[PDB]
RNA sequence: GACGGAGCCAGCGAGACCUUGGCCGAGAGGUCUUGGAAACUCCGUCGUGCUGGGGAUAGAGCAUUGUAAUUAUUGCUCUUCAACGAGGAAUUCCUAGUAAGCGCAAGUCAUCAGCUUGCGUUGAUUACGUCCCUGCCCUUUGUACACACCG
């Protein structure tokens, strides 16, 4: 059983490799570990957090779920990481979400995609939740519609594919719901809206939460394996780091 | 592609797949003389099946349960060392 | 030598491993 | 046939006017409107 | 593929999203749910029999799943795969519950019980394990090395009682009584064994 | 567009910095 | 007719004590209460107070929140200590509940010479309340042998638990009390008395 | 006195409120006689259950 | 063919230190009636009389297990929790307990540093083990 | 040689070694009495084999158990395992296949867990 | 004195009222960046 | 449960300073040399008394770290001995190695400085059934290849 992941691992390091290269001669599609399973079965997600999770951060991992359709939660009691990523891939799981936070406030957001890769991890700030709305109620928990903006380099159509893929395909055409991340200088902006389409107009409405989405890390390979060679990396020492945009 | 398939076959593509060259990529067998003496002694099975003949060729799904038998000498050598060999499973 | 840890398969043959 | 018997662990045997007998029948006192359906009809 | 045997007719085909090889089925009793295990894919492919889509497929085990089978009364599912243990679904209901009762060597072959309160397993040791579905705990077992028979090959350059080649029964099935076992794998031997008191009954060449 | 948005239902005290904000696009 | 399993004396080079060989010839709780006199006295609670399979001690790292009904298969006592750590300070000391209920056996059977398990198992089987009310005001219907003995082992260690909470008795000696209170059938047992509270309601309500 | 019924049969679909279960029982005294009742903690067949009055007719209680 | 091991921990540590008291000849520091033996205690040990022997007999014991044994070993065997800061038991008395322990011949210098069970120690310590299993 | 055998007993983190040979008697664990294990209230575990079967087949060996890693409990769980897979190894591999198959019957209606690792290998329990 | 990474934006209302102005005119135009069958 | 004794069991982790050991002091803490875990178990004291729980404030000393000041800093000893006796209206989360208790290690480009992560240890009750209430959705061209059921 070791000896397959050991192998796949090889080919698929192959075939990021082989794609690194095909896509450079073009430069003189869907990606390839979502190529096989684009719009052909539904995703699967489950959400989970750090250890010990305060209740703020519990509350946060209820409603990461309630933004995908998909989604199921895990208590992250004791559990080991090489057991959690066996026990998720084992059940079918394609997608791992991972949160943590500090004081009661989410700090950072990192995304696993199964079998074999990618990990995608962000960082949160101005994060607002839906609890602190007073009176907000339910949402709605049907397919939602997805918009994209301001994702022009390489990477950026690289990230839109990782989050694009968490989400069901064949939204209805009046799906009432509508998910929106806006990247604004390498700080996606994340918001969830409910619309009426009007006589002379469109009136949305905010449902939350807002929190604003920044990668520093991609590597080929789960999470767990802090040994995956590293896809793309956020330098912050750099000279031009106070000036610098990549998605 | 096909296009491929006109450049990318070749005899030594046949060969690699062979048991005993399979043996010794793995680490399984130094040489691959001896991969074919072990596996003409009745010491390696595939999967639910063991193999006396060298000649055979495994397939992709497949080589992952390359293994020795349960009860061979030979595994009772490996366990031996790393002071590992469990008697209950005979190996 | 962590992948190499990591990628051990715990069933390798030598034949110094008599010793 | 070939790469089989080389990727067989197991036996694997080689395959194989006048008016002719169809030895073969995929029942000869089964009729064929009899296989049809009310609605193919 | 679905066959109707009164009009013999192929009325539905059933298939894989990427053509996965299936090695075994298994059909519900009320014959609306129709389940195939792969040795690739590690998973249990789940369809409806009326409409002919996949309603989902049972992710759960590490290894090939060798055998399938559903329970004639109870309706719950067991399958059986070289990962060293045996999962009891519950696919029907609104809940779904997946019981894992690990085996000591690989699972060749499964039979169920049908009262449907029992499963019988054969493994690549030899050994026939009979596990209680409800509890999930065993309650029978026995041996099959000894009894096997099996002929050294002219070209096998070791003894026969020496090889290991096939001391497992790869096919096992209940009698309808529910008091016997007949197993058979590859070998020259076929073996009838009693259930509640564990011994060979007799065997054939 | 003022009522439906909690943000600017209402939110608890602090979930904004509107105010402080502003204030230095005076300053 | 006699049938001899032992030609030689057995002798072990590490000495054990007597008492274990006595163990050897039956299994017995604490090596101290045999569960082959033990029957529960209302068939109702039969198939659910589990006391067939003897035990040394109550620990057993059994598996039984898998399905709906594997708690049934749990030995009573196994039940007894799970339920006495509660109030999140004694969560996770299985030890300290098994201690516990070592003592409050041995206080049943100085105060009474029945066997202590006897006496658990009467308890348990008077304490389930036969009708209950939900609410609609309130309806009467009737309660499941599970919930039965769910709710006997919850009150009798509740009542110990707060009969001892702040009161120079120990926890051991009052949950002796309630058990020995409860098999009685006496009004002084807490468990009794909401019993018959809970039965009352219910009867107001039919 | 009081009476003591076998489950044969939990009813499904009765709708009823949260937490209570319309079953059908059959008296251990005489087999024949079976009567509908509610119950509130989980149940299956082949279980027994103890009727204090077994007069009473079970009700959907919504 | 009796060993030290061979008898519970406690049973041998209260038979050998009551015969540390009833023998007379382990020397005892003054201040054992006014330590605690460890900064994080916060009053005397309650058996004033023989504490002390029973501090020995537990090192003695524990020169058996381990050949070798230093004060700081002794320090930290016997440390215990207190945030958190799991101070280690008083250096003074264990000094003391392995000087008077060598004093009566149970224990001895160790090459290379530390004490050794000496071998009329080692079977001092065994004719207490047979006691206590007589 | 002498007749030895050698058996491994996994719970968590705990692991212990069980040397199982031909003797008159000798139960150790870690070079003590099998009388000393610690906690007390739990040591009836480690007889749980030696109780089920006789001493008989003790009688006629000597056991050396070293256990390592994990909790009180869990080092208690891997000794019983791991001295019940020695005892039946060693009546496989000394004496008939018969008083081993008596002895895992013995073991497994009693308890499996006896003779075989329990992992509680995490499950998500809700589908998917 | 200079600093070595960006200044986390501030969400003020000019830029929430910039905002919700496209996504209006997205849905407007039905143009959904949304996944579909394949 | 508080306290005294004695018994002891882990897994993560490597960019002079650490150290095994001897000698001093009750402790903190000093000096001379070599190499580069708790929770938890047993036996004991105490005892329903804001008590031997609680250690806030305060007083007197014994030391360390810098620095050049009689400056703070970090520990140890004794005495002093407060609020707190289970928590309203309301409210948030949670189904198996899960809730919960326990300690350890690293700060590896975002965030974190008794805060973050990771690691290991003990370890449960209850439910695992329902659309009855709430909320979110799907259908009301079988379209679906036989049989059956439906209209």
């Amino acid at each position: 059983m070791l000896r397959r992941q050991a192998r796949e691992r090889r080919e698929y390091l192959y075939r990021k490799a082989q794609e690194l290269q095909d896509s450079q001669l073009q430069q003189k599609q869907v990606d390839d570990e979502y190529a096989a399973t684009s719009g052909i079965m539904d995703p699967r997600i489950i959400v989970t957090t750090s250890r010990d999770p305060s209740t703020r951060l519990s509350q946060f991992a209820k409603e990461i779920k309630l933004l995908f359709p998909n989604a199921v939660r895990l208590n992250r009691g004791n559990y080991v990481m090489p057991n959690l990523v066996d026990a998720c891939k084992k059940s079918g799981t394609t997608d791992l979400v991972v949160l943590h936070e500090h004081r009661g406030v989410p700090t950072s957001l990192t995304i696993s995609h199964f079998p074999h890769g990618p990990t995608a991890q962000f960082s949160l700030h101005n994060v607002v939740m839906r609890h602190d709305i007073i009176n907000a109620g339910n949402q709605s928990e049907v397919n939602p519609h997805l918009i994209f903006d301001n994702f022009t380099t390489a990477l950026g159509k690289r990230v839109v594919c990782i989050l694009k893929h968490l989400f069901n395909a064949g939204p209805k055409k009046d799906s009432e719901r509508v998910i929106t991340f806006a990247n604004r200088g390498d700080f996606i902006s994340v918001r969830q809206h409910v619309y009426v389409r009007t006589r002379e107009g469109v009136e949305i409405a905010e449902v939350g939460p807002r929190f604003e989405m920044r990668l520093f890390e991609l590597r080929l390979g789960t999470l767990e394996n802090k040994d995956a060679d590293v896809e793309w990396q956020l330098r912050r020492f750099i000279r031009t780091a106070n000036k610098k945009d990549y998605l | 592609k096909i296009s491929d398939l006109e450049n990318k076959v070749t005899v030594s593509a046949i060969c690699r797949r062979r048991l005993p060259v399979i043996m010794h990529r793995l680490k399984m067998a130094e040489t691959i003389q001896d991969a074919v003496k072990f596996i003409e002694q009745g010491h390696v099975r595939v999967g639910p099946n063991l193999i006396n003949d060298p000649a055979y060729l495994v397939t992709r799904n497949m080589e992952d349960y390359v293994t020795w038998v349960d009860n061979s000498k030979i595994k009772k050598t490996l366990l031996r060392y790393r002071n590992q060999i469990d008697d209950f499973d005979f190996s | 030598l962590r992948e190499k840890a990591k990628e051990r398969n715990p069933d390798e043959y030598y034949h110094a491993m008599h010793s | 046939y070939k790469l089989d018997v080389l990727s067989s662990v197991h036996f694997v045997p080689k395959p194989a006017e006048t008016p002719t007998i169809s030895m073969e029948d995929a029942p000869l006192y089964m009729s064929n409107a009899s296989s049809l359906a009310p609605q193919e009809i | 593929r679905a066959w109707d045997l009164i009009r013999y007719r192929n009325f539905r085909t059933f298939t894989g999203t990427e053509r996965i090889q299936f090695n075994c089925l298994a059909v519900d009793p009320s014959g609306e749910v129709v389940c195939a295990g792969s040795l690739d894919n590690f998973d249990i492919h789940v369809w409806s029999v009326q409409t002919g889509q996949l309603l989902d497929a049972l992710s759960g085990h590490e290894g090939p799943v060798s055998c399938l089978s559903f329970s004639q009364e109870n309706s719950v599912l067991a399958s059986a795969s070289w990962d060293k243990t045996i999962r009891i679904w519950s696919i029907f209901g609104r809940s779904q519950q997946v019981e894992p009762i690990e085996v000591y060597s690989d699972v060749l072959a499964l039979s169920m019980r049908p009262d449907g309160k029992e499963v019988a397993v054969s493994t690549l040791k030899g050994q026939i394990s009979i596990f209680n579905i409800e509890d999930a705990k065993q309650v029978g077992n026995i041996d099959c090395r000894k009894d096997i028979i099996s002929g050294r090959f002219n070209q096998d350059r070791f003894t026969a009682k020496n090889s290991e080649r096939s001391k497992f029964f790869t096919t096992i099935h209940y009698s309808f009584d529910g008091m016997a076992i007949v197993a058979g794998g590859n070998n020259n031997s076929i073996c009838l064994y009693d259930v509640p008191n564990e011994v060979l009954l007799k065997r054939f060449i | 567009r003022e009522e439906f948005n909690p943000f600017e239902a209402v939110g608890k005290p602090g979930i904004s910095k509107q105010i402080g904000e502003e204030q230095r696009k005076r300053a | 007719f006699e049938v001899v399993e032992e030609f030689t004396p057995v002798v072990l080079a590490t000495p054990i004590p007597e008492e274990v060989q006595q163990a050897q010839t039956e299994i017995k709780l604490f090596n101290k209460w045999s569960f082959e006199e033990v029957e529960v006295k209302d068939a109702s609670l039969v198939d659910y107070v589990q006391v067939r399979q003897p035990i040394f001690v109550a620990h057993t790292a059994g598996r039984y929140a898998n399905k709906r009904f594997r708690k049934a298969q749990c030995p009573i006592i196994e039940r007894l200590t799970n339920s006495l750590m509660m109030n999140g300070r004694n969560n996770g000391k299985k030890l300290k509940a098994v201690r516990i209920i070592k003592h409050t056996l041995d206080i049943i059977n100085v105060l009474t010479d029945q066997n202590p398990i006897q006496v658990v198992v009467d308890a348990i089987t008077n304490t389930g309340p036969r009708e209950d009310t939900t609410r609609v005001r309130r309806q009467a219907v009737d309660v499941s042998p599970l919930r039965r003995v769910n709710q006997a082992i919850a009150l009798l260690t509740i009542g110990a638990r707060e009969a001892a909470f702040r009161n120079i008795k120990t926890i051991a000696e009052t949950l002796a009390e309630e058990l020995i209170n409860a098999a009685k059938g006496s009004s002084t047992s807490y468990a009794i008395k909401k019993k018959d509270e809970l039965e009352r309601v219910a009867k107001s309500n039919r | 006195p009081v009476t003591l019924a076998k489950v044969i049969k939990v009813l499904g679909r009765t709708g009823s409120r949260g937490g209570v279960t319309q079953v059908r029982v059959e008296f251990l005294e005489d087999t024949s006689r079976t009567i509908v009742r509610n119950v509130k903690g989980p149940v299956r067949e082949n279980d027994i259950l103890v009727l204090m009055e077994s007069e009473r007719e079970a009700r959907r209680l919504r | 063919g009796v060993s030290v091991r061979d008898v519970a921990a406690q049973d041998f540590i209260n038979a050998y230190a009551s015969f540390l008291q009833r023998q007379g000849k382990l020397e005892v520091p003054g201040y054992v009636d006014i330590v605690k033996t460890s900064s994080g205690n916060e009053m005397p040990p309650q058996d004033a009389e023989g504490w002390f022997y029973k501090r020995a007999a537990s090192v003695a014991r524990h020169i058996y297990m381990r050949k070798q044994v230093g004060v700081g070993k002794l320090n930290k065997l016997y440390g215990g929790a207190k945030p958190y800061k799991h101070i280690d038991a008083s250096g003074s008395i264990n000094r003391k307990v392995l000087q008077a322990l060598e004093k009566i011949g149970i224990v001895e210098i160790s090459p290379k540093g530390g004490r050794r069970i000496s071998e009329n120690g080692q079977r001092d310590l065994d004719r207490i083990a047979a006691q206590t299993l007589e | 040689a002498v007749p030895s055998v050698q058996t491994f007993g996994k719970k968590k983190s705990a692991t212990a070694v069980a040397h199982v040979k031909a003797g008159k008697g000798l139960i150790k664990v870690n070079g003590s009495p099998i009388t000393l294990v610690e906690p007390e209230i739990l040591r009836f575990k480690v007889y749980e084999p030696l109780l089920l079967v006789g001493l008989d087949k003790f009688s006629n060996i000597d056991i050396r158990v070293r256990v390592t890693g994990g909790g009180h409990v869990s080092q208690v769980y891997a000794i019983r395992q791991a001295i019940a897979k020695g005892l039946v190894a060693y009546h496989q591999k000394y004496v008939d296949e018969q008083s081993k198959n008596e002895l895992k019957k013995a073991f497994t209606s009693y308890d499996r867990t006896l003779l075989i690792a329990d992992s509680r290998r995490p499950e998500p329990k809700k589908f998917g | 004195f200079d600093r070595t990474a960006k200044p986390v934006p501030v969400i003020t209302s000019e830029v929430t009222e910039s905002l919700e102005d496209m996504i209006r005119r997205r849905i407007q135009d039905s143009n959904f960046d949304d996944l579909q069958r394949r």
